[PDB]
């Protein structure tokens, strides 16, 4: 005897895919470069699995499980022997300020949640909840100004001070959508669309 | 105190777990739901929706509209199907589109009963007949009118009906068959043959056109995602 | 002969009610009779050339009398509707339309003067949005997702479609976004005996049910 | 025994969390409130007060 | 008074045992090769005690239980200190597309599950469910084409970027298999035979 | 809160125990038994089943 | 509907904030400076946000919940190889004696509570009381003696003996204030006034 609950919304989105590769590195002591603090705008339209599998409806209300992979290297034959990186993860809601510097105001600001990661731990976790002014996220808008939903903004950075080595970062960002409903079913664009 | 121990599998992200995580705005009240018509429960609910099957591919007519219909024209009639069509979905060129297709080339295993409705667009003057006939998965495809009126088939009188429903049982050993194996190429056939000409009054034109439509049944079902969507 | 104040149609294939869900009011105004009658469109000449027409609403009724002056004049507004092809064609005429009724229908191929056309609707192409794709970059044989219905010059000439009020918002304002598109697209293309008219009207009829509106803008 | 298996998203500070912290003086009697006058529960307490606009912004 | 109770199917079959030894090494900065991510089919045909012991019986239904240990070592003399290795541990169920690059989509794909496993904690660990078409596995086939069943992929890569380091890995692979039923007996196999 | 020690032998790998792991497929609809004739129980139902003995070993 | 508990006093205030960043060092075996000890009076009125914040109001109650990020560097080209640093996170509550020697009693004093902390675990935290003389705190005081409330002091050094690596470090303190009630609403001072 057959289930059919395998093919249900949550069990056919509920997978986390990687979105996005955010690259940082610890400026070295000669600081021929500052911090590269990496900052990138949650969105699900540069994966082509993700957004695939949401343009078989018209709205939806997901909720995020974001999660964070960090991985460092060394750019260089010596160790330097840097005592272990501490990143900064910090979620900047939708339509708060967006960081421009990696000593900004907004790395201190009270209302942005941040992550404190030691690298080697267990990785990083957040539930961005639905957040959006709508009643349901929206992935066709027929109408005009006077799509496009703000998820917000995840900006990482590393806490230590200069050290002269280089260690290049590279954070893996895994978007599971949970609680996930969707509507108005729709056909689906090919493949080569994207 | 209460001596705790972690065990194997522990500090690691299996991409499959449900463990709690902590919420990052635990202080927002939610937009709540406005209960919008139209929502799916179950992928299986957009296979059910009958869509239309691309009979002609041809190199010409594909990427067109022309490729959805079929032209029942009036000359030789020589005895041969006017449309043979395999019933294996997502493996099958014509019929790897029509939304089940797109649902079974995300998934692995699939079981259930299809349904096609052929729908005969032609003139209420026109009558004759067709003949509709399904070659069970291990047989061979039936190629004149003959073989295929022994086998399980239905007489279509476009006269007096329009369209022309039929549901492909389920027969299978397993409880679910591979979508796409290219070893099991015996699924079974449904094919149409010209049962008597077509016959029009007047100047009623000769060619008409037949369109086909694939849908699932309500007991099918799929298994083991895949998700084999690359772009590069 | 249906009954909604001044306008009345003489309709003799059965309705499609729109993800089986009847438009109902928001649980405002009760506009009774000033919109809710059978704003029947200009009709549209199906050829054996043509390849699709376009309309969207509520952007098709933004001349339409009180309907009209009720939604450019106000803030927020929503409304279902009862949307009724007719295709006038005698027993010699053979062809099939299919009358889709597509949600957030962005034809992207966008000025706000070629996705919102109005009375006069649009035309598919083989502005030109693609027939083939019905202008959504998808196969048109996948487009029977959306709430539709078949129109064949055998069996019936008229197709109902009773659209409740989908958007992602309670209420919206209906001078910006448009919350359907009726898309009619000839499935098998029109053919008839030697020497009858060549070309067969389609006439939509609009008849905007439990519309409401907030708001108001002076004159 | 018992044994617990640690999940994704531990050894982490997020600046949202409420999980109970040690006391750094688990011996102390604070001071009791003692129900002073004029108590804010909500800041929206705050704008229902009607303050005055500043029509004129003039630079003088 | 005596028990019986320890020559239960279970208790026969279930005891882990090394399946294989996968070599995977992190690239070098001079990138004289690729990653060497190594992919290996899930098959009990390699090791002599388990494969004998499950040609007792004809059909049979076990349920996986897969475990990782990590081991590595610098392939220079130059320590190098290369950041804690991450090794991406993914399970390709069966039918999925095998991967063939280092960079392919199959390891961001959303169907196939992966583990994150950070050189140096408690060893990974997975549980592949009875995975199979038919309704028992089957050690002999009397029929034709027109045995051998699939129980999936196992690849894994590093997910760190190049360091000039060499830095090989061993993952070696413990399957136990638990819930296990068994059917229709037959002789043993010689222990030459294999 | 609710602090917990670890103990001796953790972050180890025992090959006897049985502590629950995670389901790498949790949302899969595993094919149901069809009670095939013939199940085994014990080892020792195989041992019962008179086999016979070979008396002469010889060379030849 | 909507809910309106998210102005609330603990919703509006309770969100953990930088209060000021402690440096300290390992000295040199080299002995070239002794030990930095980093002490630091706690004190509100050096965050902008948290001040400003604050000033809405005349009293208030508000238990802190301190928090310690703890990250450090070597400033040498050589790695050295110090073992983890052990530091101790001493507070010293209000009126107790400020340390002024990085060998001074207070550290080996009963009263003052302390934390040990090895760099690389999970942050430090402490949750200090409602620590005060007065029914309330007063962030405006009308009298003359004849505010400044003391909520303590902090003071960090590193246990570790000199070792010859110079081995800086800068201890982030997050203070969110919970279970805090406020009195006597007040205009909002400009954002230029501090």
């Amino acid at each position: 005897h057959r289930s059919r609950s395998e093919s249900s919304i949550e069990s056919f989105f509920a997978r986390g895919a990687c979105v996005t590769i955010m690259t940082v590195d610890n400026p070295a002591s000669t600081t021929n470069k500052d911090k590269l603090f990496a900052v990138w705008k949650i969105t699900y339209k540069d994966t082509v699995q993700l957004r695939r599998k949401l343009e078989f409806f018209t709205y939806s209300r997901f909720d995020m499980e974001l999660t964070f992979v960090v991985t460092a290297n060394f750019t260089e034959t010596n160790n330097g022997h840097a005592l272990n990186q501490v990143y900064q993860i910090m979620y900047v809601p939708p339509g708060a300020p967006v960081p421009e510097k990696w000593d900004d105001y907004t790395w201190q600001t009270s209302s942005n949640p941040s992550i404190f990661y030691t690298y080697g731990t267990a990785p990083a976790r957040i539930s961005v909840p639905y957040v959006g002014i709508s009643n349901a996220y929206s992935h066709f808008y027929d109408g005009f100004s006077k799509s496009l939903n703000d998820f917000g903004i995840l900006a990482v950075r590393v806490v230590n001070d200069p050290n002269p080595t280089k260690v290049t970062s590279k954070i893996r960002v895994y978007l599971k959508p949970k609680h996930i409903r969707v509507w108005c079913p729709r056909p689906p664009r090919a493949v080569a669309y994207y | 105190g209460l001596p705790v121990m972690n065990t194997p599998g522990s500090n690691q992200y299996l991409t499959a777990d449900n463990f709690q995580s902590p919420c990052a705005l635990p202080e927002f009240d939610v937009t709540p739901p406005i209960d919008i018509p139209g929502e799916v429960k179950n992928m299986m609910e957009l296979a059910e929706i009958d869509t239309m099957i691309p009979f002609d591919l041809s190199a010409t007519k594909k990427n067109t509209m022309e490729m959805y219909r079929v032209r029942l024209s009036d000359k030789p009639h020589t005895d041969d199907p006017i449309l043979c069509l395999s019933l294996s979905p997502a493996s099958d060129p014509r019929l790897s589109h029509t939304m089940l297709g797109e649902i079974l080339n995300y998934y692995t295993h699939w079981a259930g009963s299809l349904k096609f409705t052929f729908m005969f667009c032609g003139s209420m003057m026109a009558t004759g007949k067709l003949l509709v006939s399904y070659a069970p998965p291990g047989a061979d495809p039936p190629k004149k009118r003959k073989e295929a009126m022994l086998g399980t088939h239905v007489i279509w009188d476009i006269g007096l009906q329009s369209s022309c429903t039929m549901v492909v049982p389920w027969i299978s050993n397993t409880t679910y068959r591979l979508t796409i194996d290219d070893s099991f190429t015996e699924g079974g056939y449904i094919s149409v043959f010209y049962q008597t000409r077509i016959v029009v009054p007047l100047s009623t034109p000769r060619e008409m056109d037949i369109l086909g439509f694939v849908s699932a049944c309500n007991d099918f079902s799929v298994r083991l995602l895949r998700d084999t969507t690359h772009i590069e | 002969q249906l009954t909604l104040g001044n306008s009345t149609i003489t309709a003799q294939a059965n309705s499609v009610v729109a993800y089986g869900r009847w438009p109902e009011y928001l649980r405002p105004t009760e506009p009774e009779v000033a919109a809710c009658r059978f704003y029947t469109l200009d009709t549209v000449s199906w050829t054996k050339e043509s390849r699709g027409w376009w309309w969207k609403l509520p952007d098709a009724l933004r001349d339409m009398g009180l309907f009209g002056q009720n939604m450019y004049y106000h803030y927020l507004g929503r409304s279902g509707y009862t949307v009724h092809v007719q295709c006038n064609a005698s027993k010699f005429h053979q062809g099939a339309l299919g009358v889709f009724a597509v949600p957030e229908m962005c034809l992207a191929g966008t000025s706000y003067q070629n996705a919102n056309p109005g009375e006069k609707g649009g035309t598919f192409t083989g502005f030109c949005p693609v027939d083939y794709l019905l202008g959504n970059g998808t196969l048109l044989g996948n487009a029977f997702v959306f709430p539709h219905q078949i129109i064949n010059l055998r069996t019936n000439n008229c197709a109902t479609l009773v659209l409740p009020y989908v958007n992602s918002l309670s209420i919206d304002s209906m001078v910006k976004h448009n919350n359907w598109g009726i898309a009619i697209l000839p499935l098998a293309p029109l053919n008839f005996a030697s020497e009858s008219s060549p070309e067969i009207p389609i006439t939509l009829t609009i008849a905007p049910m439990c519309c409401e509106f907030n708001g108001l803008r002076n004159i």
